[PDB]
C-alpha cells in the first residue's frame, strides 16, 4: 500500500540517503543487519512502505544508489549501516563527472542510466501499489544534477501518474563550493520544472545558520546537517507509515501546496530545535512550537520569507497533541502576519496530525512553505548566470561533451520566466 | 420499529462512526467482542446471527487503507463484518475529482453490492444515515457518488447525512471551498436534509461549557455521537410522541433545496460542574436558542428560524415541554418567519442518555437535541461562496482537477447553482 | 436407492476422485483402512464384503503409472480393490490421438472387463459418473473411447460427467483447443449432460470468498468434491423431494446436444469468516445468480438461463425455497428464455454437509448447489472455436496427430460440428 | 516404466555426462559405490528410471560412454565418481578425431559405432518400457559432432517411435575455441534436424555471462558450467522420477514445444540463480522466480529472445508451490510481453509442477523456449560458412576421409532453409 521507492544520486544524495535510511530504520526499529527489532506493532503494519521482505525477516530497503564513480558508494558499503542494502541496487560507473552537467547527463550518465532503470522497474513491479518516487540529489554537482535530471525524466515517462518529489541542495547566496554552480544549477532547474511535482529546496548556509544559532554545536560536519534534512523528509512520509488523527499523503501535500503547476518549489522547516543542556529551560507545548515554524530563523532556505509573501503552507504535526491548538494557532498566525500571506487565497495553512512522534521525542512539526521570496534565489542565479554566460566563461567544458550553447540560452530564458511568474502574484487582489 | 443503514464515507465519517457505534454498544449493552451478554430495539441497527454475536448494520468505505485499518485492527475488530469494511489502495488526496471520477468509481460498485446484499436482508427499512465531511476527497467525492447511486437503486427512501461543514475561520485544508461547493451541488438534488456541524463551534463549546482546555478529534466526534443517538432514539426506544425517521424531512424541509438544519444539543456539562445545576425543562430548552450553543458557528439572530424540532430524551414532562416551547415563541429577539406560525415539532423517548466510560460529559437525567432550520446558515454559504470566487477568479487550483477527468465548466456551474441557493434563501427570508 | 459407478480417467479425473472419495468415507464414517467402524446408503457407492471392509464401486484408469501409483501407495491403498486400479506403461503426452487411437485402445478393453464384472454385481444400477479433463490425452481421448464403448454395452443408462473445461485466459497446455474440441465432438452423441468447471473461476472464487491467498490442486479438487456429494446426495440420504440420478437430464436437457449445465455452489465461506454471516435461504439462493459465483468463468448476464436445479442440502425450509425461488423469477437482470416458463427443479436431502479434517470451508448448517443451463456458455465455446481456427489455419500442430493414426479431415469435421453447435445455441437463444 | 538410456559422446559430452550423473545420484541419494543411501521412499520407486539393479543393491546407471580415444574416458574412470559405471559400457578407440567431422563419422567412428550399438541394444532390452534416448555432445568437436550424429541416426533407425532428445553446446557468437567450428556445426545440424525430436542449444559465452553477472564467482571452470547444464537437463526428466501435481513427460514437452517438425531447436533456462552470501537478501517466492525466466539475462543461448518472437514456452516447476501463481504469473507474463509472442498461437505457455525440489533447494523452474531469435545463430553460422567455403578454406582435411564437397553444399542449402522457415513466422496473422 502506497510503497515508496527511494532514488539517491550524487555524493550529496548518497550521504543524505545514507543518513536518511538510518533514521527510518531507527523509527521502525530495524536492526542494521536487516532484522526488525522494534517494540510497536505499528512499525510492522507499514514496514512494507519502505522495506521489502526476504525470507528470514531480512528487510531489504528499496533504495537505488547511483553514482558515476565508486567513490561515495564504496564508503556506504563499508559503513556500519551499509550491509542492509541489496548488493544489486548499487549502480557504479568507472569515471565520475567532473562537476559538469553535460558529462553526467549525455556522455557518461547515458551509459549508466539504462542500468539503473533496469533495477527501478524491478522495484516498481514488486510493489502492489507504488505511490511515487523520491529523489535526493544536489544541483551544484554533476552526477546529482546531471544523472538525477536524466533519470527523473526517464522515470517520468514510464509512470506519469505517480508522484515524483525531490530533496535538493541549492547554491548558497554568498559562498560557493563549486565554481560552475550557476551553470549546473540553471540547467538542472529547467529540466526539473517540467518533470517534478514538488521540490524541497535547501542550502547549506541556511542550515549552517541553524547549527550555531538555535542549536549550540560548533563544528557541525555534513554528517549532522544531513540529519536535519533526514528528519524533515521522514516527516513528510509519516502518515503513510503510522496512524494519525488527520492523515496526510504525498499527493495531499502536492494538491494543497501547488496552486499552479510550475510554482511547486517549496522550502522546508523543522521543530523543535534546541541545544542540549539548555533544552530543559524550554517548554514543549504547541504554542511555542508553532511560532518556531513561521520565523526566518528556522528556515532551511537561505531566502528570508519576510521579503516575500506566503502562497500555501503545510504543517505536518506528530505525537499526541490537542487538535484545537493545532488549528487555533494557525488562525492566530494568519491574522498576526496577514501581510505575509497573499489575499487571493482565502486560507493558506494545511494541517496534518500523526500519532507517533519521532524517536526520542514527544512532539514534532515539519513545516513546508511555498513563498514568493524564493524568486530571489532564482533571480540571484540569473544574476550569476548572465555574468558568466556574457563571456562564455566555461562553455567549452560543456560543448565538448555533445551540447550546444543554444541550450544555455533556453535554460536562462525559462529561469527568467519562472522568476517573473512568482513576481506576478506579489500584487494584491484587483 | 425497523432498520436503518449507516454509511461512513471518508476519514471524518469513518472516524466519527467508530465513536457513534460505541454508544449503540453501550446503550444496548453489546460487548465490544460482538456477543450480547446473557431487546426488540437493537434489530433496527444490528443484524442477528445464529450465534449470540450481533452484526452492526453499517458499511465503511475509505480509499485510504490507513483509517479503516485502525478499526480493522482495533479492539472493535470482531464487531464488524469483515466484508463491510471496504478499503481502496490509494487516497483521494483531498481532490474532489479523484474521489468522484477516477478512483471513486473504481470501488463504488463494490460498496453498492454490500448495501444491496444488506438492504435485502431487512424485513423493514427506513433510510440511510451518511457520515462524511465537506473538506476531503473520499468524504466529498465518494459521497456524491453514493447519493447518486443509492438514489437510483433505493429512491424514495429517506437519505439523511451528518456533514462536517467548513468552519468560518479555522481551516484544515487549502482546497476546502473548491471541494465544499462541488459536493453541495451534486447532493442537493439527491438528499433529504443534511445535519451540518462545525469543529470551530464545537471547539468553542467544548472549551466554554464542558471546560476542558485541550480537546481532540477523539473527543469532539463523541458529542456528534450523542446527536445521532438522540436523533435515532425514536426508532429504538419506546416513549410518548415518537418521531420516526421519515418525519424529520417533512417538518424540517419547507422546500426541496432548503434542507440544511444545523444541529444543536443541550446540556453539555462536565461531571463535576453539574452538581450546582438544576436542569429544568426551560433551562435546557432555553440553551438551544442562543449564539453560544450551536454545532455550526452561525449567529442565529442574524437570520430567522423557519422550522425547529426538539427531540426530548429521558424522563420528561410533556406539560412543561408544551409550556417551555410556548414562551420561546413570544420573545422579540427570537423571530420565526411570517409564513410558518406552526414552528415546533416535539418528540419524547423514555431513555435518558448513557455515558461513555471515561466520557467528559455528565450523567444528565434529561436531554434535548434541537434541529432548527434557520436562514442565518445562508451566511455560511455566502461566506463560502466569497472564498470560491476569490480563488477561481485567478484559476489558481483548477489544474489538479482537469487532470482527473473533470471539465472546466463544472466549477462555473456549481457556483451559479450556489448563487441561486443564496437567492432562494433571500426570497424565503421575506414575505410576499 | 441403488448403485452408481464412478469412472476416473486421466490425471485430473484420477486426482479429483481421490478427494471426492475422501468425502464419501467421512460422510458414512468409513475408515481409510476400508473397515467400517463397529447404513442402507453406502450400498449405492460401496460394495459389501464378507469382512467389514467395504470396496468402493469405482474404476481408475490412467496411461501414466505415476498418478495411480501415488494412490496405490498412499494411505488409501487398502480402500480400493487392486484390480480396479488400471495403469498403462507410457503417458498419452497431451495428444488426443494417442489416448484414443494407438495406446488408448491397447488398454480400453481391460477397463471394460472390470466395469462389466462390476456392473454385473449390482442388483440395481443408475448410471455412470465420469471424471476427466478437456486438456489432456488420457482425460480426453480415453474418455471418448469409454463413452463409445460404455454406450454400446450399457446404452440407455445415464452417463454423467464432470469435466475441467479450458479456462478463458489461464492455460496449462499449448494444445488445449485441439484436444478440447476433439473430445467434445465425439462425446456429444454419447453423453447425457456434462458438469463443466474451470480452475480460473474456482481460483477466482477461492481467493475472493474462501480468503486463502495460495490455493493448489489439492485444494480446488475438494470443492469439486462437494458438488459431486451434493449431486449424489439424493441417491444416499433420505429427505423430502428427492431427485434421482436419471432426473437431472430430463430437467437440464431441453435438447439432446444442449447438455452443458455449468456448476455453481454456495455458500463458500471460511471457518473464521462464517461467524458474522446468517446464511438465510434467500442469501444462499441469491449467491447462485451472479457472475461472481460460478465454477465456469462465463458472465451469465450475457446469456439467458433455460434450466436450473437447486439441490438443497441439510435442514431446509421447503416453504422458503418455494418463496426464495419465486423472487428470482421476477428480476429484470435475470432473464429466462421465453419458451421455458417452468424453469426450476428443487431437491432437498436431510443431511447437512460434512467437513474434511483441516478443510478450508466452514461447517455450514445448510447448503445448495445450482446446475443452471445457460446460453452464456456458448461464449466459452465461441472463444474456444476462435483459438482452434487461428492454429489450424496455419496447420501448426497437426503433424503430432497424423503420426498417431488420426486422419487430417477429423479436425475439419470437429470444428464444423462445433460451428453447428454455436448456431444451435443461437437459435435456442431467440423465440420463434 | 519409461526408462531413459543416456548417451554421451565427445569430451564435452563425457564431462557434462560425468557431472550429470553426480547430481542424479545426489537427488536419488545414491552412494558413489553404487549403493542407495537416500532418505525418501520416492527415490527408490523410480530408481529404475535411470539405474539398473544388480544383486546386492549395486545400482548400475545405463549410460553409454563413447569417445574415439581413451583420453577423456580414462579420467572419468579414475575420477571419484567413476566406479559406479559398468566397465563394459565404456567404449574407447585408439585414434581420436582431429576435430574434423569426416573422420569421426565415416572412417573412425564407423569402426566403433557398431561396438556401441551392441551395448545400447542390451540396455534397450533390459528395460520393460524404454521411453527414449538422451544424447549429450558438442557440435564444435569431431567426436561429439561426428559419432553423435552417426549414432543418433543408427538408434533412430532401430527405434523410430521413441523420443530422442539432445543437449548440445553450440558455437559462441564472437569467440571460437576451434578454427573449423562452422564446418562441423553446419554438417551436424543437417544430420540432426532430420533425426532428433528436440535440441536444447547452449553456448559457453551465454553460460559465462551467467557465472559473473547473476552469480558472483570469477574463474568458473568447465566443471561449474556443466553443473548448470546438469541441473537443467535433470529438471526435464523430473516428472518421470518423482510425483507432482501436474506431471510432465519427455513426449509432453515435445508435443507442446514443437509446432512444426523441423522447428524443434529450443534454448533452456534455469532458476533460482543467486551468488552465495548475497542470497539472503532475496526472496524465493514464485513471482520473482517467474520474471527471471523471461529475461535475456538468464538465457543459456547467446541469442537474445527480445530480437525475435516466442512460439512455444514450457515452465517445469518443482517443489511445494501455489498452482494459482504458477498460472497467474504466466497470464500476466503473456500480456506484459504480448509483442514477444506470435499471434497465430492463442496460448504459448506450458506449465508443469513437481513435488520434490532439487537437492539443497525448495524451489526450481527449468525454463524452455522455442523462439524465432535462434535463427540469428544459424544465420551467423551461415555467414561464417559461406566465407570459408567460398575459398575451400579447409575442405582438404574433409575430402581426404571419404567425403565429397557436394555434401557441404547440401548442408549449407538445408541450413539456409531452416533459417528461412523461422523467418516466415515473424509476420503476424493475415
Ligand atoms: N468531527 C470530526 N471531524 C473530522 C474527523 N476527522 C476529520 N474531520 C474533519 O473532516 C475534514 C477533513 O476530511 P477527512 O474526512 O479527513 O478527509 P477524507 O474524507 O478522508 O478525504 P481524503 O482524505 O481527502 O480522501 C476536516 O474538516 C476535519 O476537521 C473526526 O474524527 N471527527
Ligand atoms: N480441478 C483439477 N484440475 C486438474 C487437476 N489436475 C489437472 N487438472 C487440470 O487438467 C488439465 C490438464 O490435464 P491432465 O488431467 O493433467 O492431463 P491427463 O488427463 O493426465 O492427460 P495426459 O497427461 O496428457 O495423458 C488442466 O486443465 C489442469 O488444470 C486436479 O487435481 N484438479
Ligand atoms: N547536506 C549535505 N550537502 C552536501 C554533502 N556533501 C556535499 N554536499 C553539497 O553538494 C554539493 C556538491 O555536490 P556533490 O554531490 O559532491 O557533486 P556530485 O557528486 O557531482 O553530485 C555542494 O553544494 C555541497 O555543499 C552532505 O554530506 N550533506
Ligand atoms: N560446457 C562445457 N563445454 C565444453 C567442455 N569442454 C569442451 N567444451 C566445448 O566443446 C567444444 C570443443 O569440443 P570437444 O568436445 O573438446 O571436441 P571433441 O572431443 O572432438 O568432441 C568447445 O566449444 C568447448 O567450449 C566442458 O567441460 N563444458
Ligand atoms: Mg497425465
Amino acid at each position: 500500500m502506497r510503497e515508496i521507492v527511494h532514488l539517491q544520486a550524487g555524493q550529496c544524495g548518497n550521504q543524505i540517503g545514507a543518513k536518511f535510511w538510518e533514521v527510518i530504520s531507527d523509527e521502525h526499529g530495524i536492526d542494521p543487519t536487516g532484522t526488525y527489532h522494534g517494540d510497536s506493532d505499528l512499525q510492522l503494519e507499514r514496514i512494507n512502505v519502505y522495506y521489502n521482505e526476504a525470507t528470514g525477516g531480512k528487510y531489504v530497503p528499496r533504495a537505488v544508489l547511483v553514482d558515476l564513480e565508486p567513490g561515495t558508494m564504496d564508503s556506504v558499503r563499508s559503513g556500519p549501516f551499509g550491509q542492509i542494502f541489496r548488493p544489486d541496487n548499487f549502480v557504479f560507473g568507472q569515471s565520475g563527472a567532473g562537476n559538469n552537467w553535460a558529462k553526467g547527463h549525455y556522455t557518461e550518465g547515458a551509459e549508466l542510466v539504462d542500468s539503473v532503470l533496469d533495477v527501478v522497474r524491478k522495484e516498481a513491479e514488486s510493489c502492489d501499489c507504488l505511490q511515487g518516487f523520491q529523489l535526493t540529489h544536489s544541483l551544484g554537482g554533476g552526477t546529482g544534477s546531471g544523472m538525477g535530471t536524466l533519470l527523473i525524466s526517464k522515470i517520468r515517462e514510464e509512470y506519469p501518474d505517480r508522484i515524483m518529489n525531490t530533496f535538493s541542495v541549492v547554491p548558497s547566496p554568498k559562498v560557493s563550493d563549486t565554481v560552475v554552480e550557476p551553470y549546473n544549477a540553471t540547467l538542472s532547474v529547467h529540466q526539473l520544472v517540467e518533470n517534478t511535482d514538488e521540490t524541497y529546496c535547501i542550502d547549506n548556509e541556511a542550515l549552517y545558520d541553524i547549527c550555531f544559532r538555535t542549536l549550540k554545536l560548533t563544528t557541525p560536519t555534513y554528517g549532522d546537517l544531513n540529519h536535519l534534512v533526514s528528519a524533515t523528509m521522514s516527516g513528510v512520509t509519516t502518515c503513510l507509515r503510522f496512524p494519525g488523527q488527520l492523515n496526510a499523503d504525498l499527493r495531499k501535500l502536492a494538491v494543497n501546496m501547488v496552486p499552479f503547476p510550475r510554482l511547486h518549489f517549496f522550502m522546508p522547516g523543522f521543530a523543535p530545535l534546541t541545544s542540549r543542556g539548555s533544552q530543559q529551560y524550554r517548554a514543549l507545548t504547541v504554542p511555542e512550537l508553532t511560532q518556531q515554524m513561521f520565523d526566518a530563523k528556522n528556515m532551511m532556505a537561505a531566502c528570508d520569507p519576510r521579503h516575500g509573501r506566503y502562497l500555501t503552507v503545510a504543517a505536518v504535526f506528530r505525537g499526541r497533541m490537542s487538535m484545537k491548538e493545532v488549528d487555533e494557532q494557525m488562525l492566530n498566525v494568519q491574522n498576526k502576519n496577514s501581510s505575509y500571506f497573499v489575499e487571493w487565497i482565502p486560507n493558506n495553512v494545511k494541517t496534518a496530525v500523526c500519532d507517533i512522534p519521532p524517536r526520542g521525542l514527544k512532539m514534532s512539526a515539519t513545516f513546508i512553505g511555498n513563498s514568493t521570496a524564493i524568486q530571489e534565489l532564482f533571480k540571484r542565479i540569473s544574476e550569476q548566470f548572465t555574468a558568466m554566460f556574457r563571456r562564455k566563461a566555461f562553455l567549452h567544458w560543456y560543448t565538448g561533451e555533445g551540447m550546444d550553447e543554444m541550450e544555455f540560452t533556453e535554460a536562462e530564458s525559462n529561469m527568467n520566466d519562472l522568476v517573473s511568474e512568482y513576481q506576478q502574484y506579489q500584487d494584491a487582489t484587483a | 420499529m425497523r432498520e436503518c443503514i449507516s454509511i461512513h464515507i471518508g476519514q471524518a465519517g469513518v472516524q466519527m462512526g467508530n465513536a457513534c457505534w460505541e454508544l449503540y454498544c453501550l446503550e444496548h449493552g453489546i460487548q465490544q467482542d460482538g456477543i450480547i451478554p446473557d431487546d426488540s430495539s437493537f434489530g433496527t441497527f444490528f443484524s442477528e446471527t445464529g450465534s449470540g454475536k450481533h452484526v452492526p448494520r453499517a458499511v465503511f468505505v475509505d480509499l485510504e487503507q490507513t483509517v479503516i485499518g485502525e478499526i480493522r485492527t482495533g479492539h472493535y475488530r470482531s464487531l464488524f463484518h469483515p466484508e463491510q469494511l471496504i478499503t481502496g489502495k490509494e487516497d483521494a488526496a483531498n481532490n474532489y475529482a479523484r474521489g468522484h471520477y477516477t478512483i471513486g468509481k473504481e470501488i463504488v460498485d463494490s460498496v453498492l453490492d454490500r448495501v444491496r446484499k444488506m438492504a435485502d436482508q431487512c424485513s423493514g427499512l427506513q433510510g440511510f444515515l451518511i457520515f462524511h465531511s465537506f473538506g476531503g476527497g473520499t468524504g466529498s467525492g465518494f459521497t456524491s457518488l453514493l447519493m447518486e447511486r443509492l438514489s437510483v437503486d433505493y429512491g424514495k427512501k429517506s437519505k439523511l447525512e451528518f456533514s462536517v461543514y467548513p468552519a468560518p475561520q479555522i481551516s484544515t485544508a487549502v482546497v476546502e471551498p473548491y471541494n465544499s461547493i462541488l459536493t453541495t451541488h451534486t447532493t442537493l438534488e439527491h438528499s433529504d436534509c443534511a445535519f451540518m456541524v462545525d469543529n470551530e463551534a464545537i471547539y468553542d463549546i467544548c472549551n466554554r461549557n464542558l471546560d476542558i482546555e485541550r480537546p481532540t478529534y477523539t473527543n469532539l466526534n463523541r458529542l456528534i455521537g450523542q446527536i445521532v443517538s438522540s436523533i435515532t432514539a425514536s426508532l429504538r426506544f419506546d416513549g410518548a410522541l415518537n418521531v420516526d425517521l421519515t418525519e424529520f424531512q417533512t417538518n424540517l424541509v419547507p422546500y426541496p433545496r432548503i434542507h440544511f438544519p444545523l444541529v444543536t444539543y443541550s446540556p453539555i456539562i462536565s461531571a463535576e460542574k453539574a452538581y450546582h445545576e438544576q436542569l429544568s425543562v426551560p433551562e435546557i430548552t432555553n440553551a438551544c436558542f442562543e449564539y453560544s450553543n450551536q454545532m455550526v458557528k452561525c449567529d442565529p439572530r442574524r437570520g430567522k428560524y423557519m422550522a425547529c424540532c426538539l427531540l426530548y430524551r429521558g424522563d420528561v414532562v410533556p406539560k412543561d415541554v408544551n409550556a417551555a416551547i410556548a414562551a420561546i415563541k413570544t420573545r422579540r429577539s427570537i423571530q420565526f418567519v411570517d409564513w410558518c406560525p406552526t414552528g415546533f415539532k416535539v418528540g419524547i423517548n423514555y431513555q435518558p442518555p448513557t455515558v461513555v466510560p471515561g466520557g467528559d460529559l455528565a450523567k444528565v437525567q434529561r436531554a434535548v437535541c434541537m434541529l432548527s432550520n434557520t436562514t442565518a446558515i445562508a451566511e455560511a454559504w455566502a461566506r463560502l461562496d466569497h472564498k470560491f470566487d476569490l480563488m477561481y477568479s485567478k484559476r489558481a487550483f483548477v489544474h489538479w482537477y482537469v487532470g482527473e477527468g473533470m471539465e472546466e465548466g463544472e466549477f462555473s456551474e456549481a457556483r451559479e447553482d450556489m448563487a441561486a441557493l443564496e437567492k432562494d434563501y433571500e426570497e424565503v427570508g421575506t414575505e410576499s
